[PDB]
């Protein structure tokens, strides 16, 4: 770490993979924050070099800041915050609509005891106030509207008993479009998972049961795949979505 | 994020976006080295700009590029596959191999559509000659696309060096009709 | 809001516009006019000694200017009755 | 498995023919006979989600489904013989919605083989029609456009969107 | 037959849902249904008398078992196929509604300056309240950690630092961080993107 480049490339590739993916991607916690505070002490930095120098202006009717290596800096400063601050408004936009759409699974997940997800890790505080806040609301209106002129038997807006499931889950087996970078840093002979083919660079193996069949993904190749079994890989970094 | 579609497809404005955040080479013609106000930036490396020597080749972020050139401080220089002799050479790789996709970079239209909009000037070769070479790339590679559509199935499929806005533009029709050739076969078992 | 310091210390709106337009036009809210500045200027400048390098009484001012502007409807312009809401919000107290 | 789903709640509203294996008294409204009725080995067209349901509970259930009208061996045969030009929305609005349906209810591995192949052949005049963005300086995607299931005109509006947005980006100037 | 009303309702839904998708800006929701949902409520009702009636007339003992079930499972599942229907259009108009309400910048919508886009009396009294604190809950999620990152601002990328603007509705001198931007109409005005995003999302100029 201590590489602020690096911060944004992990930036990236998280926003890249939420767009695309159909579950709901644990909560980068650490990156979040360290970009938050940089971000904080720079718009600071951008505030006193223009206090500086508007101040010293009026004082004695001085020249301007003299126009070379001047005016391109701070400009660049300013652009630079501008695109930073878009791309994170678009990741925390895009992962509050998931959060809508999966509000009833997020609730069954949270209320089952023997499950490892717990809503701690896989949801920020703010998401947390947002989901709790947004369920109520729904739930009101919801209340006043219709179900309360139904029956005693079937008032519950979750209902995994009924002719239809009322909780709907994320599709594990959509297809999706990944590359295959191989190791994250490197070491190709330290990867137990990396294995040799015939006259080519190592290729990682998955298989899919429904088919029951084996399948190859060599690095360098762009591939159309499901979902599930790619989880792993995506989870440590060997594939990207594209 | 929600509206205009946007769940789950990125608009063109967006794989922009994603090609400038990627460096280039350029022939400053400014001065700003250190005398024996700084950049300071906070997501690119800032060594290269702020030591700066007029006339030697340094390389930087797309976008500043595009930035300096606004003014007449910079001039970028093109990539080396942006020549016709690179581009007729892979015309012919592509007319003579008609089951694999040509090497080319993964943003290689995106960066031709910005380059020739932004940096007329800078390019050796007549440009509409090379405008012409890539629409001739083009054709073969939609011939080749449509080719390939024909093997859609269940299990999966592989596309080695297809183009970012290729895939882009092509990604809705084929995941929905993987989806639901794979809801029919799961249905049967 | 407050009284008992040295004097009336008269300054020109153009040092005082960038924090009102940073916490109003950016985060909540919008359209400082021009004679709305210069009449937000005299009750800042009522309590100015010792102040634009202090901590928090210029923000929490803004932040009350903007709770009127919250609960009443009023609209998008700021004019020459910014005075008049900040008589309501010395009534308030 | 869509509740909220507003396709699968209109597809899942058609009728199909179903027979009462039962004698029951108190129905009727069935029928829109109110005060008959229902006799044993009767024929009625019901609900697919009631009939769904009425042909698991019973063992004999209480009520037979009989095979469809949409699921004859002539539309077979039409399927088989040539894809593109059968007019599936004449045959039905939600082909393909209720042909996963009844593989799911029955096991049928044949209208699998069919649907999927079907489906496939389909898609390529779809992308042709959908790929073709006019120019200013035909008759065919008007005729083919009116032969499209609910579920491939989402598939063509989105293809086309999509193709509409990537060129106007290419040659905005 | 029962179902057979609600289905309408389903189906006009759907009419709603197209010119959600066909809509190359933003549009308003048609009328409320209340006359329809209030025939479902008054057809569940009755079902739920049916149950009730078949509940004493099995427990005297006049009637078989088998024979009751069968009216009973009907009864259940048209009552189950009309909350489906209900749920489903408050659905898909909740979501319209929080579509529109992330679409003006938070705000109070309706009591303050709206953009017009949508009539009163369109929404029911339920969903103008549902839409107030919606409306509540954005602006507090505004003020959280993410002060810095503006929540509710424009999702198309930033790649031109200065652009040529046009002002569409006269108004007044309004101050800008560092300076004045004086909006005579039928003038234009050559200045960085970033001044003037507010201005043209709220319709006082033009172009970009």
């Amino acid at each position: 770490y201590v590489s602020p480049q690096q911060d944004f490339s992990d930036l990236m590739k998280s926003w890249k993979n939420e767009r695309c993916s159909p579950e709901l991607l644990p909560y980068p916690h650490q990156l979040m924050k360290r970009l938050l505070n940089r971000i904080s002490m720079q718009s600071q930095l951008i505030e006193n070099i223009s206090m500086g120098f508007l101040d010293m202006q009026n004082a004695s009717n001085a020249n301007p800041p003299m126009p070379n290596e001047s005016k391109l800096p701070l400009l660049c400063m300013e652009t630079e915050l501008e695109r930073l601050k878009f791309v994170i408004r678009s990741y925390i936009r895009c992962r509050l609509s998931k959060i809508d759409k999966f509000s009833l699974y997020l609730r069954q997940l949270n209320e089952d005891e023997n499950s490892l997800i717990s809503l701690t890790d896989l949801l920020s505080k703010d998401e947390i106030k947002y989901h709790d806040t947004h369920s109520l609301i729904w739930l009101k209106l919801v209340n006043d509207s219709i179900l309360k002129y139904m029956p005693e038997e079937l008032q519950a807006i979750n209902d995994t008993e009924g002719s239809v499931n009322m909780i709907d889950e994320p599709d594990w087996n959509k297809f999706v479009f990944i590359h295959v970078n191989g190791p994250p840093d490197g070491k190709w002979n330290e990867d137990p998972l990396l294995q040799e083919n015939e006259f080519g660079k190592p290729c990682y193996t998955v298989t899919i049961p429904d088919l029951k069949e084996e399948v190859e993904l060599t690095i360098g190749s762009i591939y159309v795949m499901r979902y599930e079994v790619i989880r792993d890989l995506l989870r440590d970094d060997k594939v990207a979505l594209i | 994020s929600l509206p205009a579609h946007l769940q789950q497809t990125f608009s063109p404005e967006e794989i922009q976006f994603i090609v400038e955040n990627e460096p280039i080479k350029i022939f400053p013609r400014i001065t700003t080295r250190q005398k024996i106000t700084r950049w300071q930036l906070i997501t690119t490396d800032d060594k290269a700009l702020n030591n700066m020597v007029a006339m030697r080749s340094t390389e930087v972020v797309l976008w500043i590029a595009l930035l300096l050139k606004q003014q007449s401080k910079c001039s970028i220089v093109a990539p080396q596959w942006l020549t016709t002799k690179e581009l007729d050479r892979k015309i012919q790789y592509e007319k003579t191999h008609p089951d694999r996709f040509s090497e080319l970079p993964w943003n290689w239209l995106v960066l031709a559509r910005i380059l020739f909009n932004k940096a007329k000037d800078d390019f050796h070769d007549p440009i509409h000659e090379l405008r012409g070479k890539i629409q001739d790339l083009r054709e073969i590679r939609q011939i080749k696309v449509l080719k390939g559509l024909k093997y859609l199935n269940e299990s999966h499929l592989q596309l080695d060096n297809l183009s970012l806005l290729e895939i882009n533009e092509l990604r809705p029709f084929i995941t929905e009709i993987m989806d639901k050739l794979r809801e029919i076969h799961t249905a049967s078992l | 809001f407050g009284s008992g310091n040295v004097l009336p210390v008269k300054i020109q709106p153009p040092l005082l516009r960038p924090l009102a337009y940073r916490v109003l036009s950016r985060k909540y809210g919008l359209s400082i006019k021009s004679d709305g500045l210069s009449a937000l200027a005299e009750f800042v400048g009522t309590n100015i000694g010792a102040n634009w390098r202090q901590g928090p009484a210029t923000i929490k001012f803004l932040e009350q200017f903007a709770a009127v502007w919250k609960q009443q409807e009023r609209g998008l312009f700021i004019d020459q009755s910014g005075v008049k809401e900040v008589i309501q919000e010395m009534k308030e107290r | 498995m869509g509740y909220y789903d507003i396709d699968d709640v209109l597809a899942d509203g058609t009728e199909f023919p179903c027979k009462f294996q039962y004698d029951i008294p108190g129905l009727g409204y069935l029928e829109n006979n109110p005060g008959r009725p229902i006799t044993k080995n009767t024929k009625l067209s019901l609900p697919l989600w009631l009939a769904r349901i009425l042909a698991i509970v019973g063992p004999v259930p209480f009520v037979e489904l009989l095979p469809p009208d949409m699921f004859s061996t002539k539309v077979m045969n039409a399927i088989k013989t040539d894809p593109v030009a059968l007019d599936l929305h004449s045959i039905n609005s939600h082909f393909f919605s209720l042909a996963i349906k009844w593989i799911m209810l029955f096991s049928e591995k044949e209208l699998a083989n069919v649907v999927s192949e079907l489906l496939l052949q389909r898609a390529q005049e779809l992308n042709h029609h959908a790929s073709s963005l006019s120019i200013d300086l035909n008759i065919a995607t008007s005729t083919f456009l009116l032969k499209l299931e609910e579920m491939e005109k989402e598939i063509y509006k989105k293809s086309h969107e999509s193709y509409k947005d990537t060129k106007r980006w290419m040659f905005k100037k | 037959m029962y179902g057979d009303l609600g289905n309408k309702l389903v189906l006009e839904a759907k009419r709603t849902k197209q010119l959600y998708a066909r809509s190359n800006q933003d549009v308003n929701l048609p009328m409320y249904h209340e006359d329809i949902i209030r025939n479902i409520l008054k057809e569940v009702s009755n079902l739920r008398k049916n149950t009730e009636y078949l509940k004493e007339q099995q427990q005297l003992g006049m009637l078989d078992d088998k024979v009751a079930k069968c009216q009973y499972f009907v009864t259940l599942l048209c009552m189950e196929r009309n909350k489906r229907c209900l749920l489903a259009y408050q659905r898909l108009r909740t979501d319209i509604l929080d579509s529109m309400a992330w679409n003006n910048n938070g705000l109070d919508l309706m009591s303050s300056i709206t953009f017009s886009q949508q009539d009163t009396n369109n929404l029911s009294h339920q969903e103008q309240e549902y839409l107030k604190e919606y409306c509540d809950l954005i602006t507090d999620l505004k003020s959280g950690d993410l002060v810095d990152i503006d929540l509710s601002g424009s999702l198309v990328p930033p790649s031109d630092v200065f652009i040529d603007v046009r002002v569409l509705k006269d108004a007044g001198e309004i101050q800008t961080e560092y300076g004045v931007f004086n909006l005579i109409k039928d003038s234009q005005f050559f200045v960085r993107q970033s001044d003037v995003e507010r201005l043209i999302q709220q319709g006082y100029l033009q172009k970009i």
